[PDB]
DNA sequence: GCCCTTCGGCGCCTTCATCTCATCTGCCTATAATGGGAGCTGTCACGGATGCA
DNA sequence: TGCATCCGTGAGTCGAGGGTAATAAGGCAGATGAGATGAAGGCGCCGAAGGGC
């Protein structure tokens, strides 16, 4: 399964939590099984529906 | 007399052993050795040129 | 640090191929990541990976860092060959060069 | 034989300044201290303690 | 403490009146404590005997580093200090220089 | 059996008989994940040695996941007795073959684990250390088998443990590199390469092929003498005589003495 | 016995103690087999550490 | 970056590098002390060597 | 100057060797295998170097060869299951009275 | 005085089968056994996310 | 928007000085590569000597 790498993920500025608009405390809860989050998802099979 | 006696204070090399990782020549009198030559030394010998 | 990646990943395959609660999938992939953080960067996060001694892991970034690290230790000051040392004691009677 | 005008450097730690490695001529001295001329203490910063 | 863990551990897993101290008892971690601290601890240290006062000063000398103690990166300018409290019971002078 | 060699399935026999696979699947895993709880409990007492503590918890989930499979409510007696021997061989067969750095059988790990209890339940008795070949009467085996396994249980070290009393210093500092080039014997190869080469080339030409050929000097490979005989077109009893005679001629103190210095 | 007399005068590079290991096995040079068949030497099936 | 990486904070500049696809051009003073290059002072310069 | 060991003894001379005080004929190499045994006597044998010294380093052959000759040599001088000369396994074999 | 060319003689030297001896890997054991041991943290200064409010 | 709150960086130079520990685990079947065996073929080496030019 994939992982992701340390140096990346946690540091001062934590890199992909910068790139993808998030926070460590918010990207900890993931990457480590603690909370979901939304893949994607359909908006006009919700706009129809 | 203290023990600091110049008998097992002089130490030289020209070729011995080596550390496995790095290639460095080891250090200290039970080994052969070889003197440290710092990055401070280093600073000296670029600034002479 | 390998050996420890390598067991949790064999463990992660085998609970994939064989089918497990939800529940044990994800403490093991948890476990696989914790373990890929040891090996990169040990103690970075949580309490550090500790062997033998109670003294903590080397990891790869360990490795490169400080005084102790590969780049100021072996790549700017090595130790050299074809050299001595030896106490000093005046020589009033030498030249200067 | 050998030692005729082979320049050796000599070096004391720390190496603080630029002048803190000297490039003498060697004279071959009975015992085991090397002999420092007396003048070039002072930019080495060596004492005989 | 090992001690206490391994024996409760052990006084339950057997039945009533087919339990005895001996087997109760397992003395293993205290002789490796005690072999641990004698050995590879750094407040134990090889005597340091070259003459007679080494062997005099090593002995009665108080140390500050080790288990629950401070080590020299830990060490402020305070501690190293001499106190005022320091008179007639530590010497001021006596001291490493390193 | 209706996949293959069945036929289509109707309401009745396909949309019930998936709800009730599915029905069990829940239910496995629901006892599962009620009884992992023993599991937890049960590696309390396992740690301290080799393995962590996460990981002997996975592999006695591992072992619960195969023991539920083969439990018989049947036989009337409950889970977690017929559960607890098989948590405790998943574990015990994890700790084996994968809590050690240089991995060990299981057949001989056993071995190792009776000599440590049968050794320390002795020592308290008899007030000693066992001598090795009491501990051999013990084991109804020869002691020497009793010193190869004590030596054989002996784990590794870190190269990267600080060793001295003061931290300055790793432990990999200190190891010479035996596999390093010595930068002395190579050059010393070279000359006594070169002197080879001098004292073939002083003898015949048709000698010091031979001889060259003979012992694999320019080639990776010595040849047997049919070989020198297909190459120079004689008879190997002839390369044997010619052989006699290079050895021969090289006794001569001429060559002997500037050779035999080299050692 | 293999060892110095008591009261007997060493210094460095001198043998204290023959102790012999079996050497196993490794590339016999070639030169090596010329070698012994100029003076007649034993292969020495062993290293002296 | 291998300047600023043997110097502080080696991870961070090491990731920043990392991220910015940053093409060192192995010309200044550390750079060439550490590949073994001739240092561009001194006895190093096109113009002296 | 003959070399012994337990009930084999050899003279360097003329190739033979005693077994228990029996005189014993022999083949050539298979002699010099026995040579290299009483040689090293105590120390293990290993078919590799066994093969690197006695043998020309021009051996094409297969490695069941040795276990043969070995197999010569229990038959010759010690017939019995166990026997003065010891088998390794992987390591090869060794020359050593039994404890 | 020995080369050119012989029968065969067991040896011997391999080589093919072809048997055993450790050595190692996977499987089964049914009263009940149901939630971590332990960890000691605190130098000095200094730039920056940070959880809330 | 503060604003404490913390969280990751820096902190010397050569030299004395080497290594410290638990636990329920046991028969049993199969297999597998190493090493024990026996048998048969392709020369070796001679034991004979042929012989003459
Ligand atoms: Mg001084």
């Amino acid at each position: 399964a994939p992982v992701t790498h340390i140096w990346y993920f946690k540091g001062v500025p934590s890199r992909l939590g910068y790139l993808l608009d998030l926070a460590p405390k918010d990207l900890e809860k993931i990457i480590y099984f603690a909370a979901y989050v939304i893949t994607s998802v359909d908006e006009e099979m919700r706009h129809n529906e | 007399k203290l023990h600091h006696l110049v008998d097992d204070k002089i130490h030289a090399r020209s070729t011995g052993p080596y550390s496995m990782i790095t290639q460095q020549p080891l250090g200290g009198k039970a080994q052969f050795g070889g003197q440290r030559f710092g990055e401070m030394e280093c600073w000296a010998m670029q600034a002479y040129g | 640090l390998y050996r420890r990646v390598i067991n949790r990943n064999n463990r992660l395959k085998r609970l994939i191929d064989l089918g497990a609660p939800e529940i044990i999938v994800n403490n093991e992939k948890r476990m696989l990541q914790e373990s890929v953080d040891a090996l990169f960067d040990n103690g970075r996060r949580g309490r550090p990976v500790t062997g033998p001694g109670n003294r903590p892991l080397k990891s790869l970034s360990d490795l490169l860092k400080g005084k102790q690290g590969r780049f100021r230790q072996n790549l700017l000051g090595k130790r050299v060959d074809y050299s001595g040392r030896s106490v000093i004691v005046v020589g009033p009677q030498l030249k200067l060069h | 034989e050998v030692i005729a005008e082979h320049p050796v450097l000599l070096n004391r730690a720390p190496t603080l300044h630029r002048l803190g490695i000297q490039a003498f001529e060697p004279m071959l001295v009975e015992g085991k201290a090397i002999q420092l001329h007396p003048l070039v203490c002072e930019a080495f910063n060596a004492d005989f303690d | 403490s090992r001690m206490e863990r391994v024996v409760r551990e052990r006084m339950t897993t057997q039945d009533v009146e087919a339990i005895t101290p001996q087997t109760l008892i397992n003395i293993r971690p205290v002789v490796a404590a005690i072999k641990e601290f004698f050995g590879t601890s750094q407040l134990s240290q090889f005597m340091d005997q070259n003459n007679p006062l080494s062997g005099l000063t090593h002995k009665r000398r108080l140390s500050a580093l080790g288990p629950g103690g401070l080590s020299r990166e830990r060490a402020g300018l305070e501690v190293r200090d001499v106190h005022p409290s320091h008179y007639g019971r530590m010497c001021p002078i006596e001291t490493p220089e390193g | 059996e209706l996949s293959e060699r069945g036929e289509k399935l109707p309401a009745a026999q396909r949309r019930d008989m998936m709800w009730i696979c599915r029905d069990g699947d829940r239910a496995k895993n629901h006892l599962l994940e009620a009884n992992l709880r023993l599991v937890v409990s049960l590696a309390k007492r396992y740690t301290g040695r080799g393995m962590a503590f996460l990981d002997l918890i996975q592999e006695g989930n591992l072992g619960l996941i195969r023991a539920v499979e083969k439990f018989d409510y049947t036989k009337g007696y409950k889970f977690s007795t017929y559960a607890t021997w098989w948590i405790r061989q998943a574990i015990t067969r994890a700790m084996a073959d994968q809590a050690r750095t240089i991995r060990i059988p299981v057949h001989m790990v056993e071995v190792i684990n009776k000599l440590g209890r049968i050794q320390r339940e002795l020592l308290q008795d008899l007030g000693r250390e066992p001598t090795p070949e009491e501990l051999a009467k013990e084991m109804d085996i020869t002691p020497e088998k009793v010193l190869e396994i004590q030596q054989y249980a002996r784990e590794p070290i870190s190269l990267d443990q600080t060793i001295g009393d003061e931290g300055d210093s790793q432990l990999g500092d200190f190891i010479e590199d035996s596999e390093a080039v010595v930068a002395v014997d190579a050059v010393s190869f070279t000359l006594l390469q070169d002197q080879l080469q001098s004292v073939l080339d002083t003898l015949s030409e048709r000698e010091a092929g031979v001889v060259r050929l003979r012992f694999g000097l320019t080639d990776g490979q010595p040849r047997t003498l049919d070989e020198i005989g297909q190459v120079y077109g004689v008879t190997r009893e002839r390369i044997r005589q010619i052989e006699s005679k290079t050895m021969s001629k090289l006794r001569h103190p001429s060559r002997s003495q500037v050779l035999r210095d080299y050692l | 016995r293999g060892i110095v007399r008591i009261g007997a005068e060493v210094r460095d590079g001198d043998i204290l103690v023959g102790k012999v290991t079996p050497k196993g096995e490794t590339e016999l040079t070639p030169e090596e087999r010329l070698l012994r068949a100029i003076f007649g030497e034993k292969a020495r099936e062993v290293r002296d550490t | 970056w291998l300047s600023a990486a043997s110097f502080q904070e080696t991870t961070r500049v090491l990731t920043d590098a990392a991220i910015n696809c940053r093409s060192d051009k192995l010309n200044g003073l550390k750079e060439n002390v550490i590949i073994g290059k001739l240092i561009p002072a001194g006895t190093g310069i096109n113009r002296y060597r | 100057v003959r070399l012994t060991f337990a009930d084999i003894e050899l003279d360097e001379e003329t190739h033979e060797v005693w077994k228990a005080g029996q005189p014993v004929s022999l083949s050539p190499t298979e002699f010099t295998l026995l040579r290299y045994f009483v040689i090293n006597a105590g120390t293990v044998l290993s078919k590799p170097k066994i093969l690197d010294h006695v043998w020309r380093y021009d051996f094409g052959g297969d490695v069941n060869v040795v276990e043969s000759y070995v197999s010569y040599l229990r038959r010759k001088i010690d017939t019995g299951e166990k026997r003065l000369l010891h088998t390794l396994r992987g390591v090869g074999y060794v020359l050593r009275e039994p404890r």
